[PDB]
C-alpha cells in the first residue's frame, strides 16, 4: 500500500527517500544508479524501495472524495 | 495379385491391347463451367448440363503422373476402390409406355475417381 | 525435497537488489547462474551467495560461511489465532447429552 | 514431366443419358455372369426407381434337390389353388431379385466407354443394387399362418405404412429383356458413342482455375478489431486511418508495400494528410485521432481535448530535436507521468543519458521527393505551434 | 522386454556412475555430503539427483507409457525406445530439465501422491475391522491367552 | 387446516399468486396478498358468488397488498390482467371495502410519476 | 471354409445325401455334391517358448 | 504397517515373472480367508533337484496341456463316404516337451465330457494322427455340429493337473549348490504332491484354505504365519513373530 | 551451422493473450450462448398450440436480452452496477424481453417487448456494463480493472460455473469387462436422446445390448431384421480375413440354429425382445413388426441417419464396430479413458444453453396446460396468454440452478451436482486459478487411480503441477496459459469439400471394400462419410484447405493407421493449441514478422490467415510431429512449439525455476499460492466480503516468471521480499520451522488485517409490522 517507514532488516528511515526516489526516475536515471544517489550501500533498503508498489494511489482513486 | 495405377492401366489397355473397354468414373460434384442457358447462382453444372463433342483432354505425364484437362483447370484421376463382384452396365430403352429395352452392355472392370487438385488452385492465387 | 530452485532464486534474487534489475526465473529459460554470479562479484560480494557471518550471541565468527539473500515469503491464510481452541463443560445436545 | 504418352480425347454423349442404369450384385463375383441364365420378367417403375427381375432355374441340372424343390413348393403356395402361383410348376421354377437404391443423385456418376484411344461419356439415370429376394418365403409363412387360423396432429409421413402406400401408387411397367447375346444389345450399344468431329472447342467449360474453386466452394455469404484481409476489402482512405492508427508512427515507404503497389502515389499522399502529421521527415497519427473527443485518458480521465494539447506539444518538440525531456514535458503540460508515459512510448524510445529520442530514423529521402508536402505541414506546424504557445505560454 | 530390462541396465547403472563420480569430486564439509553422510536427512541418491544425473523416471515398475499412439509425446518419433523418448532425464536438476523430462518427473510424482491418496483410507479400513476383532484378547494371570467366553 | 379449501378458494389463491408473479413483485407481496384473500374469505356473503366476483376480489386485494407498502399501480393495469370489467370491479371494491374497512393508504403522486414517466 | 450359396447368398452346410455328401442351402435347392476330398487346415499356434528363469 | 507399506512393485522374488498380490491387499486376503485367492502360488521340491530334463519332465507332468498347444494341425475331412475331424499331433513338440502322450494317450483323453462321444467313433490311424466322427445326437444336434467340435475339441485337456494354469522352473543361484524348485499357479495341492517325481513332504502352498483342507488345521496356522511374515518382510517392514503368531 | 533463432517468438505469446487465453473461454461462449443459442432455443419452440379449441396459437418471434438492470423502483428500471449488487445481496440479472403473436378471440394481437424472466449476466460479458470501459470508468464503478470477471453474481456471492471435462459422444468405445471380457458400447447421443449401445462376445459369439431390449440379440438376427438377408454379404461386410471369418462362424452357427432368414422373421423376434416401456401411450402403436423397426430406425444407434427407413448407413456402422472388436480381441490394444482425444469441454455457454432450453420447453407445457384448463369452458371471455406469463419461473430457475450448483434436466434425465462454486477470494491469483479451474465428470464415482493419473495426452493443454492435492489430486485439473477450445460448427462445407476430394459414397460400396488394407474410413464427428485411398493425399489437402481459411481453422484431421480410419472432428469442446508451422526444415516465422508484430503492423490473426501458425487439437497432434526449439528441427518436424514456459498453468506461473524442483513441491506450491495473503483488486476497500486478507505492506517480487507480467501480478502482490539466512539456529526449526527477527515484526514485517462481514435484515412480515 504505502511505502514502510523503516527497513525490515536493518531498520534504516527508509520513507521519505522514496518520494525523491520517484523523481529520480522521472528523470533519465535508472534504479541502481538512483538508489546509490539516495545513499543505500547495504542491499535490504535497496530492495525495500525497489520491491514496492504504490498501491495507495491506486486506492486513493475509488476513495470518497 | 498387382494392384494398377491409371498410367498402368491406360497403357495396358491401349497398347498391349486395342479391345475397347467399359469404364465407370466418378467426377467431382460440379464441373468448371456454366449451364447453357440452362436456367442455371454457381448451382450444379454437371455432366447431364453439357453438351455433345469433345469436352475433355486426358494427359499421361511422366513418372506416372495422369491428369485430366478439362479447359483451363486440371483435375487429378486416381483408381476407385477394386470392386470384384459383377457390376453391369445396362441400358433400359423406354420403347413403348409399357415396354422396355434391358439392353446390357458390358461389365464394369475399373472406378475412377475425379477430384480437382486443390493445391494447384491455392498456389495459383 | 530436493529443492535446487529455492537456492537460485535466493542468488537470483541479492544479484538483483544488487544491481537494480528484477531477474527472470521463467520455466525452461530465465536468467542464467553465471550472469547472477558477475553480478555478484562485480558488487563486491562472494559468487555463490555465502558470506562471512559473526554469531550475535557469541560475538565470534561462524566457522561455516551462511547463505544470505532476499527471497518471497507469502504468508498463508491459516493463523494459530483462528484455530486455537478450547472447550470446557459448555453445552450440550437435546437429543444426545454430548457436545 | 510432360503427357508423354496417349493425348486422349474425350467426348460427351446424350443418345442414353436418361435410359441408362447401373446394375451390380453384391453377392456375385465377376467370375460368374447371368448372360446364360434365361430371364423371365422385368417389372419397373420409373419414378421411385425399384427394378425386379425374376430370372428362371433350372431343375434338371445335377445342383437342384428337387425334392427340397417340391416341399418348398409346396409350402409357398397352395397344394392345387395355383391360381396365383410364384412358380407354375411343383417344383421352384424361377429366382426372383429385388432392388434397393443407392444415392438420390446420380448425376455426378458417369459410365464411359472407352474405345481404341477415345474416352466417351454419359451421365447415369440411376443406380440400383440387385439382391436375391427371399419374400417366397415369407409367402410361405402367410400361407402356413391363414391355413392354421379435426384430430390430433399426427406424423404418418415418418410412418413405413404411408410410405409402402405412396410406392403402392405407382403402376409397374413390365419389360422384355435383351441378353448379351442378342443383336439388339450390339445395336444399342453402338448409340453409347456420339456423333462428332474429332476437333471442335468447347463453348462450355470456359471458366478461369479461380472461377472453378469459388464456385465447387462457395462462400456462405482492441482498437485494431480487424485483421489485414479484413482490412484490405475498406476504403482506401479507412485504410490509412486504421493502419496509421495501429502503428502510430510509420514511414511513408512501407505504407505502400503495406497497402500494395497497386495504389497510385498521390492518393495515398491524398488520404495520410488527413490523419497523420509530419515530424522529422516522418509520418505521426494526429492526437484526436488516437483520442476521440468522448475519449478519455484510461490512467487519469482528464478529456480528449486536453491530451490533445499535451501530446501535440510533446509531438511538436520533436519538430524542434530529435531530443525531448521527460521532466519538462510534465513540467510544461501539468500532466502525470503516467499520461506523459504514455505519448513518449508511441513515438519515442528512451536513450540513456540523453532523454528520449525519436523512434525512427530522419528520412530526407521522402523530403526532397515531395518538398510540397514538407513546406505544407510547416505551416500547420505553426499554427499548432501558435495555439500551444498562447496556451502554455512558452 | 529383454530390450526394456537391457536399456534400464544401462541407464541405472549410468545414474550409479554419475553419482559415484560425484561423490569421490565432493570436497569434505560439503552440506548435502555432512547431512547425508550421518543419516539426518537425505541420501546420496538424491545428492546425485541434484548434481549428477536424475535417474529414469519409472511408472508402476517400467518406463513411460506410449500416451498417444507409439509415442510418448509427439516430440518423438514414431516406434521411438530412446531413452530420452521413453521417459529416461539425461539432465540433473542443478542444470534444470527439458519439457519432456519436466513432464515425466511429474508423471512420478503424481503416481505417488495418487498411491499415497489410496492407500491412507485403505490402511484405515483395514485397522478398524482388526481391531473389531481382536480387541477381548488378553494373557490371564496363568500365562494363558483366553478368548472373551 | 389447509384441507378445508375448497377448489374455488385453490382457484382463487392460485389467481392471486400468478397475478402478483406477473407483476414482478417480491416474495412479501404475495404472502400480504394471500394473507389478504384468505382473511375476506371468512365471509359467507364472498366464498358464494360469480367467478367475476372472486376475481375482482382478487384484483382488489393484490391492490391493497401493493398499497400498504407505498407502491402505486392504477386499477387499470390490474384490470388489464383480470377477465373481467372494471365497472364491477369498482363495485365490488367499495362493497368489500365497506365490510374489511382495511388500511387503505393515498396513492403518492411522486411514486406514480417515477412508475408512469419511465415507461415511456 | 465358411462357403456361401451362388444362387441367393446365404451359407452353405454340410450334410449327407444319397450318392455322397453334399454341400446344401437352407434356403433353396442348390446343392452340390462332395465330388473328392476337400480340407480346411488351421494351422494353430503352438507353444513355441519354454522360458527357464533365474537371470540376472 | 500398513501405513508403512507404499505398494511397491518389481519384487520379482528371484524369478523375473510371476507377479504375486503383495502388500496390503494381500493382507486383506490372508486375513480375509478366502477360498479363492488372486495368484495362488504353490511351491514343490523335485527329488532330481539338478537335471533340468526331470525338471522339464514333472513340470509337463503337472502342468495342464491342451490338445490344440500339441497339434500341430487340425483339419476338417468331408468325404463322399463321410465327413470327420483329423488331427495331426506334433510329436517333435512333445518329444521336446517329452511329454507322456501319443495317439492313445489322447484317444483316453477324448471321450471325457466332449458331446458323450464314443470310444468307436475315435480311431488311431498312425501313431500322431488322430481321427473323430460324430453323429447325430438328436439334442439340437445335427450333423454340422462337427463345427461345434472343432470349436472344442483343441480346449480338450490331454495332460496335467486341469486346474493347474501355469508351471514355471525356478533356479537355485546358490554359490555352494544349484537346485531346481518349481512354482505352480494351481489350485489342487494335492493333486500336485499325488505327483511322481515330486518331493510332496517338503511342498507348501499359498491358499491357506487349501492347506487347511489337505493336511489339517495347524498346518494351515504355520502357512498364515510364514504368509504374513514373507509379506511384511517383502514391504522391509519387520514385526515380531509373536504377534503374528498370536492372530494366527 | 546452428538453425537461426527467433528470439522474439515468444512475442506471441501476449498479442495471443489480446484475443483469447485466461478467461475469454469463459466470455466468449456466454457471449456466444446470450447471442445464438437463446434464438436457437426459441426457434426449436417458437409455436405453442392448445390441443382444445384449435386454431388458437401462440408464436413466438424473436427474443431479447437487454441490459443489466434493478427493479428497486416501484414499477421502474435502473442500471446497476456489479458492485452494488454485491453489497445489496442482489442478482445482477437482465431482463427477457420475447415479441409474441396470438389470437385471443381469433384475432390476431402481438406485442412487441413482452418480459419472461430474468437473465443472470456474466461479469465483462457482451451485456455487462463492465465491458470495453476504461479504469477511470472502472473506478466510477467500484470495481477492480484486473478482475478477471467470468462469474455470475446471485444474491450477492460470486458463483462461477466450472468447466466440466467429459467423455466424447458418439465414438466407438472397446474395452474389456469386469470377467476380461472385450466389448463394446457406444453412447449415441442427440438432443432427441442420449442413449448408449453395448456389443459382448460373451459366448464366443456377438450379442447387441441395450436397455430399452428384454435381451440381448445376436446381431445376425439384426442384421437380417436391418435390411441385409443374405449371409455372404455380412461375413463380406464384416471383413475377409481369415480370422475374421473364424471369429465370426459361431454367430452365423447360432442363427441358423434359429429359423430366421427373412427381415420379416428377425422383426418379429425383436419385437418379442422389445418390451412395451410404455412412455405415455400403448393402443395407436402396432406390434413386433412396426416397433421393432423403429426401435433399428432411431433408438438404436441414433446418431447414425436413416433418410427413409434404409438401415444401410447404420448396417456399415455396426459391422465396423463388429470388426473393431474382432480385431482388438487379438493384440490386446485397449482405448484409455484418459486419452483427451475422447474428452470434451463444456463451458458456461452449453450448460446454460441446456437449462434455459428445459426452462421454456417447461414454460411452454404449463402454458398449454393453463390453456387447455380455460379455454374451452370459461364464458366467451376470451382467453389469452398474457394474462399468465408467470415471469417467476424463469428467473427463479435460473437462480436457484446457478446458486445450489444442482442440476435436474428431465428432458436429458442428467442430474448434475456442484457445477457452480463460490468464488475464492483468498487472492487475485486464487481468483484466476480457480477462474481458469475444470471439474471431471465422474466427482469420485470410484477410486480407480487410472484417470487420477497425468496422462501423455494432457501435454500443452492443462497444467502438469497443477493440482488441488487430497481427495481430488488429478480429478481437478487447470487449464494451460496457453490454450483455447473448440465451440460448435456448421458440419456443411466440410461434407461438401470431403466429396469433392474423392471420397466414395458408402451406399455405393459393398462391405467387402473395407477389408483391403489401403481403404481408410472417414469419420466426422462420429459420422461415417465414406472411404478413400491415398489417405495422405487427403489429409495433406484438407490441411492445406484449412491454413487458406476455406475450412474453420478449428477443424481437426488426424488419422488412424492400426484401425486406418481418418477422423474429422469438428464439434466444440476440444482443445486446440497454436503451434508454429515448419516447411523443409524452416519455420513460417521470420524475424520480419516478429519486427512488424512489435510495431502493430500485425496481430495474432494475420499469422492465423497467413499459413503461418496454425491451431491444433489432440488428435491432430497425434499424427504430426513437434520441436521444442530450433536446433531440435529435423527434416520430419510439421510444427514448431510456439514457448515451452505455456505448458505450466497460472498458478504454477508464480514458481521461480520451476524446472529445477521436484514436481510434488511444485504441486504444494501451486495450491499453497491458491491460499496466499496478499491485496485483491482496487476496490478491496469499498468491498464488503464474508472474508478478506489484506497484507500491510505487500511488495512485488524480486525474482518474477514471465507469466507474472502477463497476469499483471506485481500489480497485486501476494507476499514479501525478506532478507533470510539459510542456516540452523538455536534448534527452535527442527522440522519446516523457521524462526523470525523480532525487530522486523515490530517494524511491520508480514503484518496483516482479517476482515470479516456483519450482516443483518429487517424484514416487515405478513402482519403490517417490522423489525425495530
Ligand atoms: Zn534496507
Ligand atoms: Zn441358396
Amino acid at each position: 500500500m504505502i511505502i514502510p517507514v523503516r527497513c525490515f532488516t536493518c531498520g534504516k528511515i527508509v520513507g521519505n527517500k522514496w518520494e525523491a526516489y520517484l523523481g529520480l526516475l522521472q528523470a533519465e536515471y535508472t534504479e541502481g544508479d538512483a538508489l546509490d544517489a539516495l545513499g543505500l550501500k547495504r542491499y535490504c533498503c535497496r530492495r525495500m524501495l525497489l520491491a514496492h508498489v504504490d498501491l495507495i494511489e491506486k486506492l486513493l482513486n475509488y476513495a470518497p472524495l | 495379385l498387382p494392384k494398377d495405377v491409371s498410367v498402368a492401366e491406360l497403357l495396358r489397355e491401349l497398347s498391349l491391347t486395342k479391345e475397347e473397354e467399359l469404364l465407370f468414373l466418378q467426377l467431382p460434384d460440379t464441373l468448371p463451367g456454366q449451364p447453357p442457358t440452362q436456367d442455371i447462382a454457381e448451382n450444379a453444372c454437371t455432366l447431364a448440363d453439357l453438351t455433345e463433342g469433345q469436352v475433355g483432354k486426358l494427359l499421361i505425364r511422366k513418372s506416372g503422373r495422369v491428369q485430366l484437362l478439362l479447359g483451363k483447370v486440371t483435375l487429378d484421376v486416381t483408381m476407385g476402390t477394386a470392386c470384384s463382384f459383377l457390376q453391369e452396365l445396362v441400358s433400359v430403352g423406354l420403347g413403348d409406355s409399357r415396354t422396355g429395352e434391358m439392353t446390357v452392355l458390358g461389365h464394369v472392370k475399373h472406378k475412377l475417381v475425379c477430384s480437382p487438385d486443390f493445391e494447384s488452385l491455392l498456389d495459383h492465387k | 525435497r530436493m529443492t535446487v530452485g529455492k537456492l537460485i532464486e535466493l542468488l537470483a534474487g541479492k544479484a538483483g537488489v544488487l544491481d537494480g534489475r528484477f531477474h527472470y526465473g521463467t520455466a525452461f529459460g530465465g536468467s542464467k547462474v553465471k550472469d547472477v554470479c558477475e553480478d555478484l562479484v562485480r558488487h563486491g560480494y562472494n559468487y555463490l551467495g555465502k558470506d562471512y557471518v559473526t554469531s550475535g550471541i557469541t560475538g565470534e565468527p561462524l566457522e561455516a560461511y551462511i547463505y544470505f539473500g532476499p527471497v518471497y515469503y507469502q504468508k498463508l491464510k491459516h493463523m494459530v489465532l483462528d484455530k486455537m481452541h478450547a472447550r470446557a463443560r459448555g453445552p450440550r445436545a437435546v437429543l444426545t447429552r454430548q457436545p | 514431366d510432360d503427357p508423354v504418352v496417349q493425348e486422349i480425347d474425350v467426348y460427351l454423349a446424350k443418345s442414353l443419358a436418361e435410359k441408362l442404369y447401373l446394375f451390380q450384385y453384391p453377392v456375385r463375383p465377376a467370375s460368374m455372369t447371368y448372360d446364360d441364365i434365361p430371364h423371365l420378367s422385368a417389372k419397373i417403375k420409373p419414378k421411385q426407381q425399384k427394378v425386379e427381375l425374376e430370372m428362371a432355374i433350372d431343375t434338371l441340372n445335377p445342383n437342384y434337390c428337387r425334392s427340397k424343390g417340391e416341399q418348398i413348393a409346396l409350402n409357398v403356395d397352395g397344394a392345387c389353388a395355383d391360381e396365383t402361383s410364384t412358380y407354375s410348376s411343383k417344383l421352384m421354377d424361377k429366382q426372383t431379385f429385388c432392388s434397393s437404391q443407392t444415392t438420390s443423385n446420380t448425376s455426378r456418376y458417369a459410365a464411359a466407354l472407352y474405345r481404341q484411344g477415345e474416352l466417351h461419356l454419359t451421365p447415369l439415370h440411376g443406380i440400383l443394387q440387385l439382391r436375391p429376394s427371399f419374400s417366397y418365403l415369407d409367402k410361405a409363412d402367410a400361407k402356413h399362418r391363414e391355413r392354421e387360423a379435426e384430430q390430433a396432429r399426427q406424423r404418418r409421413v415418418q410412418s413405413y405404412e404411408f410410405l409402402q402406400k405412396k410406392h403402392a401408387e405407382e403402376p409397374w411397367v413390365h419389360l422384355h429383356y435383351y441378353g448379351l447375346r442378342d443383336s439388339r444389345s450390339e445395336h444399342e450399344r453402338q448409340y453409347l458413342l456420339c456423333p462428332g468431329s474429332s476437333g471442335v472447342e468447347n463453348t462450355e467449360l470456359v471458366k478461369s482455375p479461380s472461377e472453378y474453386l469459388m464456385m465447387l466452394m462457395p462462400p456462405s455469404q482492441p482498437s485494431n478489431v480487424l485483421s489485414m484481409a479484413q482490412l484490405r476489402t475498406l476504403p482506401l482512405a479507412d485504410q490509412i486511418k486504421i493502419l496509421m492508427k495501429n502503428v502510430k508512427v510509420m514511414p511513408f515507404a512501407n505504407l505502400m508495400s503495406l497497402l500494395g503497389p497497386s495504389i497510385d502515389s498521390v492518393a495515398v499522399l491524398r488520404g495520410i494528410q488527413k490523419v497523420a502529421m509530419l515530424v522529422q521527415g516522418n509520418w505521426v497519427v494526429k492526437s484526436d485521432i488516437l483520442y476521440p473527443k468522448d475519449s478519455s485518458s484510461p490512467h487519469s480521465g482528464v478529456p480528449a481535448e486536453v491530451l490533445c494539447r499535451g501530446r501535440d506539444f510533446v509531438m511538436w518538440k520533436f519538430t524542434q530535436s530529435r531530443w525531448v525531456v521527460r521532466k519538462e514535458v510534465a513540467t510544461v503540460t501539468k500532466l502525470c507521468a503516467e499520461d506523459v508515459k504514455d505519448f513518449l512510448e508511441h513515438m519515442a524510445v528512451v536513450r540513456i543519458n540523453k532523454g528520449w529520442e525519436f523512434i525512427l530514423p530522419y528520412d530526407g529521402e521522402f523530403i526532397k521527393k515531395h518538398p510540397d508536402v514538407v513546406q505544407r505541414q510547416h505551416m500547420l506546424w505553426t499554427g499548432i505551434q501558435a495555439k500551444l504557445e498562447k496556451v502554455y505560454n512558452l | 522386454e529383454t530390450l526394456e530390462a537391457l536399456i534400464l541396465k544401462e541407464l541405472s547403472v549410468i545414474r550409479d556412475h554419475a553419482g559415484s563420480a560425484c561423490l569421490r569430486e565432493l570436497d569434505k564439509s560439503n552440506s548435502p555430503l555432512t547431512m547425508a553422510l550421518c543419516g539426518s536427512k537425505g541420501s546420496f541418491i538424491n545428492i546425485s539427483q541434484m548434481i549428477a544425473c536424475v535417474g529414469q523416471q519409472a511408472i508402476s515398475g517400467s518406463r513411460v507409457p506410449d500416451g498417444f499412439e507409439n509415442r510418448s509425446l509427439p516430440h518423438f518419433e514414431k516406434h521411438s525406445k530412446l531413452p530420452a523418448a521413453k521417459g529416461f532425464v539425461a539432465n540433473s536438476f542443478y542444470s534444470g530439465l527439458t519439457p519432456t523430462e519436466f513432464f515425466f518427473h511429474t508423471m512420478a510424482g503424481r503416481e505417488g501422491l495418487v498411491d499415497t491418496a489410496v492407500k491412507t483410507a485403505e490402511t484405515g479400513y483395514m485397522q478398524r475391522r482388526l481391531v473389531k476383532s481382536l480387541e477381548d484378547l488378553c494373557s490371564q494371570y496363568d500365562l494363558t491367552v483366553r478368548s472373551s467366553t | 387446516e389447509n384441507e378445508q379449501v375448497s377448489r374455488s378458494q385453490q382457484r382463487g389463491l392460485r389467481r392471486v399468486r400468478d397475478l402478483c408473479r406477473v407483476l414482478q413483485l417480491p416474495p412479501t407481496f404475495e404472502d400480504t396478498a394471500v394473507a389478504y384473500y384468505q382473511q375476506a374469505y371468512r365471509h359467507s356473503g364472498i366464498r358464494a358468488a360469480r367467478l367475476q366476483k372472486k376475481e375482482v376480489l382478487v384484483g382488489c386485494c393484490v391492490l391493497i397488498t401493493c398499497r400498504q407498502h407505498n407502491w402505486p399501480l392504477t386499477m387499470g393495469a390490474i384490470c388489464t390482467l383480470l377477465y373481467a370489467d372494471l365497472d364491477v370491479f369498482s363495485s365490488t371494491y367499495m362493497q368489500i371495502v365497506k365490510l374489511l374497512g382495511l388500511d387503505v393508504p393515498s396513492l403518492c403522486l411522486a411514486e406514480l410519476v417515477k412508475t408512469y414517466c419511465s415507461s415511456f | 471354409m465358411l462357403l456361401f450359396c451362388p444362387g441367393c447368398g446365404n451359407g452353405l452346410i454340410v450334410e449327407e445325401g444319397q450318392r455322397c455328401h453334399r454341400f446344401a442351402c437352407n434356403t433353396c435347392p442348390y446343392v452340390h455334391n462332395i465330388t473328392r476330398k476337400v480340407t480346411n487346415r488351421k494351422y494353430p499356434k503352438l507353444k513355441e517358448v519354454d522360458d527357464v528363469l533365474g537371470g540376472a | 504397517p500398513g501405513t508403512q507399506m507404499t505398494l511397491k512393485t518389481f519384487h520379482f522374488a528371484g524369478v523375473a515373472s510371476m507377479n504375486i498380490t503383495l502388500g496390503v491387499p494381500r493382507i486383506k486376503e490372508i486375513i480375509n480367508a478366502s477360498k479363492a485367492i488372486s495368484t495362488p502360488i504353490i511351491t514343490a521340491q523335485l527329488d532330481k533337484d539338478d537335471d533340468a530334463d526331470y525338471a522339464r519332465l514333472v513340470k509337463g507332468r503337472i502342468e495342464k496341456t491342451l490338445l490344440g498347444e500339441i497339434s500341430e494341425y487340425i483339419e476338417e475331412v468331408f468325404l463322399p463316404d463321410d465327413c470327420f475331424i483329423l488331427v495331426k499331433l506334433s510329436l517333435e513338440r512333445i518329444r521336446l516337451l517329452r511329454l507322456e502322450v501319443n495317439a492313445e494317450t489322447v484317444r483316453y483323453s477324448i471321450c471325457t465330457s466332449k458331446l458323450r462321444v464314443k470310444p468307436g467313433d475315435v480311431a488311431v490311424h498312425g501313431e500322431a494322427v488322430v481321427c473323430v466322427t460324430p453323429r447325430e445326437n438328436s439334442k439340437s444336434s445335427m450333423y454340422y455340429v462337427l463345427q461345434f467340435l472343432k470349436e472344442d475339441l483343441p480346449k480338450v485337456v490331454v495332460q496335467g493337473i486341469p486346474e493347474v494354469s501355469r508351471a514355471v522352473i525356478h533356479i537355485d543361484e546358490q554359490s555352494g549348490k544349484e537346485k531346481y524348485k518349481l512354482l505352480v499357479e494351481g489350485d489342487n495341492l494335492r493333486a500336485v504332491m499325488a505327483t511322481h517325481g515330486v518331493k510332496g513332504t517338503r511342498t507348501t502352498s499359498n491358499n491357506t484354505y487349501e492347506v487347511e483342507k489337505t493336511l489339517g488345521i495347524e498346518a494351515a496356522r504355520t502357512t498364515i504365519i510364514n504368509e504374513i511374515q514373507y509379506t511384511m518382510v517383502n514391504h522391509g517392514m519387520s514385526i515380531d513373530r509373536r504377534h503374528v503368531m498370536l492372530l494366527s | 551451422a546452428p538453425i537461426p533463432t527467433v528470439e522474439e517468438k515468444w512475442r506471441l505469446l501476449p498479442a495471443f493473450l489480446k484475443v483469447k487465453g485466461l478467461v475469454k473461454q469463459h466470455i466468449d461462449s456466454f457471449n456466444y450462448f446470450i447471442n445464438v443459442e437463446i434464438k436457437k432455443i426459441m426457434k426449436a419452440n417458437e409455436k405453442v398450440t392448445s390441443d382444445a379449441d384449435p386454431m388458437w396459437y401462440l408464436k413466438y418471434l424473436n427474443i431479447y436480452v437487454g441490459l443489466p438492470d434493478v427493479e428497486e423502483s416501484f414499477n421502474v428500471t435502473r442500471p446497476v452496477s456489479p458492485h452494488e449488487c454485491r453489497l445489496r445481496d442482489m442478482t445482477y440479472s437482465a431482463p427477457i424481453t420475447v415479441d409474441i403473436e396470438y389470437t385471443r378471440g381469433s384475432q390476431r394481437i402481438i406485442r412487441n417487448a413482452l418480459p419472461i424472466g430474468r437473465m443472470p449476466i456474466m461479469l465483462r460479458s457482451s451485456n455487462c456494463v463492465l465491458t470495453g470501459k476504461t479504469p477511470a470508468e472502472f473506478a466510477k464503478l467500484n470495481e477492480c480493472p484486473l478482475d478477471p470477471g467470468g462469474y455470475f453474481i446471485v444474491k450477492g456471492v460470486e458463483k462461477v460455473i466450472l468447466i466440466q471435462e467429459q467423455l466424447s459422444k458418439n465414438r466407438i468405445i472397446v474395452e474389456a469387462d469386469r470377467k476380461g471380457a472385450v466389448g463394446a458400447s457406444v453412447t449415441s447421443s442427440t438432443h432427441e436422446k442420449k442413449s448408449r449401445t453395448n456389443m459382448a462376445v460373451k459366448q464366443g459369439r456377438f450379442y447387441l445390448r441395450h436397455n430399452t431390449l428384454s435381451e440381448d440379440i445376436p446381431i445376425v438376427i439384426i442384421f437380417k431384421a436391418m435390411g441385409v438377408e443374405s449371409d455372404q454379404e455380412i461375413v463380406q461386410m464384416i471383413g475377409t480375413e481369415e480370422h475374421v471369418m473364424a471369429a465370426f462362424g459361431p454367430s452365423l452357427e447360432e442363427c441358423q440354429k434359429a429359423q430366421i432368414f427373412t427381415q420379416m422373421q428377425a422383426l418379429k423376434y425383436i419385437g418379442n425382445k422389445v418390451r412395451r416401456q410404455r412412455m405415455w401411450g400403448g393402443g395407436p402403436k402396432k406390434t413386433k413388426i412396426e416397433e421393432a423397426r423403429e426401435l433399428l430406425a432411431s433408438t438404436i444407434l441414433t446418431h447414425v441417419p436413416v433418410k427413409e427407413f434404409n438401415f444401410r448407413a447404420k448396417c456399415i456402422y455396426t459391422a465396423v464396430m463388429v470388426r473393431r472388436v474382432i480385431l482388438a480381441q487379438g493384440d490386446n490394444k485397449v482405448d484409455d479413458r484418459d486419452y483427451y482425444g475422447n474428452k470434451r469441454l463444456e463451458l458456461a455457454g452449453q450448460l446454460l444453453s441446456l437449462l434455459f432450453e428445459d426452462l421454456f420447453k417447461k414454460f411452454n407445457s404449463e402454458m398449454k396446460k393453463i390453456a387447455d384448463q380455460v379455454i374451452p369452458k370459461q364464458r366467451a371471455a376470451q382467453f389469452d396468454v398474457v394474462k399468465h406469463m408467470r415471469q417467476d419461473q424463469i428467473t427463479n430457475g435460473m437462480v436457484n440452478a446457478i446458486s445450489t450448483g444442482n442440476w435436474s434436466l428431465k428432458r436429458f434425465k442428467m442430474d448434475r451436482q456442484g457445477v457452480t462454486q463460490v468464488l475464492s477470494r483468498l487472492s487475485y491469483i486464487s481468483a484466476l486459478g480457480m477462474m481458469t479451474r475444470i471439474s471431471s465428470q465422474f466427482e469420485k464415482t470410484r477410486k480407480v487411480s487410472g484417470p487420477r493419473s497425468l496422462q501423455p495426452s494432457q501435454w500443452g493443454m492443462l497444467c502438469p503441477s497443477d493440482t488441488p492435492e487430497g481427495e481430488a489430486c488429478g480429478l481437478v485439473k487447470n487449464l494451460a496459459l496457453m490454450t483455447h477450445i473448440t465451440t460448435d460448427m456448421e458440419d456443411g462445407p466440410i461434407v461438401k469439400l470431403a466429396s469433392n476430394l474423392g471420397v466414395e459414397d458408402v451406399n455405393l460400396l459393398c462391405g467387402e471394400e473395407l477389408s483391403y488394407p489401403n481403404v481408410f474410413l472417414v469419420f466426422l464427428n462420429g459420422n461415417i462419410l465414406g472411404v478413400i485411398r491415398d489417405h495422405k493425399k487427403l489429409v495433406n489437402t484438407f490441411r492445406l484447405m484449412r491454413r487458406a481459411g476455406y475450412i474453420n481453422e478449428f477443424v481437426s484431421i488426424s488419422t488412424n493407421l492400426t484401425d486406418r480410419c481418418v477422423y474429422i472432428s469438428s464439434d466444440g469442446g476440444r482443445l486446440c493449441r497454436p503451434y508454429i508451422i515448419v516447411k523443409k526444415q524452416k519455420p513460417a516465422v521470420t524475424n520480419k514478422h516478429m519486427e512488424e508484430l512489435a510495431q502493430g503492423y500485425r496481430n495474432f490473426e494475420d499469422f492465423l490467415h497467413e499459413s503461418l501458425v496454425e491451431y491444433l487439437d489432440v488428435n491432430e497432434e497425434n499424427d504430426c510431429n513437434i520441436a521444442l526449439y530450433e536446433h531440435t528441427i529435423n527434416k520430419d518436424t510439421t510444427h514448431l512449439e510456439i514457448e515451452p514456459f505455456t505448458l505450466l498453468g497460472v498458478c504454477a506461473g508464480l514458481i521461480p525455476y520451476p524446472h529445477h524442483n521436484q514436481s510434488p513441491r511444485n504441486t504444494y506450491q501451486c495450491a499453497m499460492g491458491k491460499q496466499a495473503m496478499g491485496t485483491i483488486g482496487y476496490n478491496q476497500r469499498n468491498r464488503i466480503d464474508t472474508l478478506m486478507y489484506l497484507l500491510a505492506y505487500p511488495q512485488k517480487p524480486m525474482v518474477k516468471t514471465k507469466t507474472i507480467e502477463l497476469i499483471e501480478f506485481e500489480k497485486l502482490p501476494a507476499g514479501q521480499n525478506a532478507t533470510v539466512a539459510v542456516m540452523s539456529y538455536s534448534g527452535y526449526d527442527i522440522e519446516d520451522a523457521l524462526v523470525l527477527n523480532k525487530a522486523s515484526l515490530d517494524r511491520g514485517f508480514g503484518r496483516c488485517l482479517v476482515y470479516k462481514n456483519a450482516k443483518c435484515t429487517l424484514k416487515r412480515y405478513t402482519n403490517q409490522t417490522f423489525d425495530k
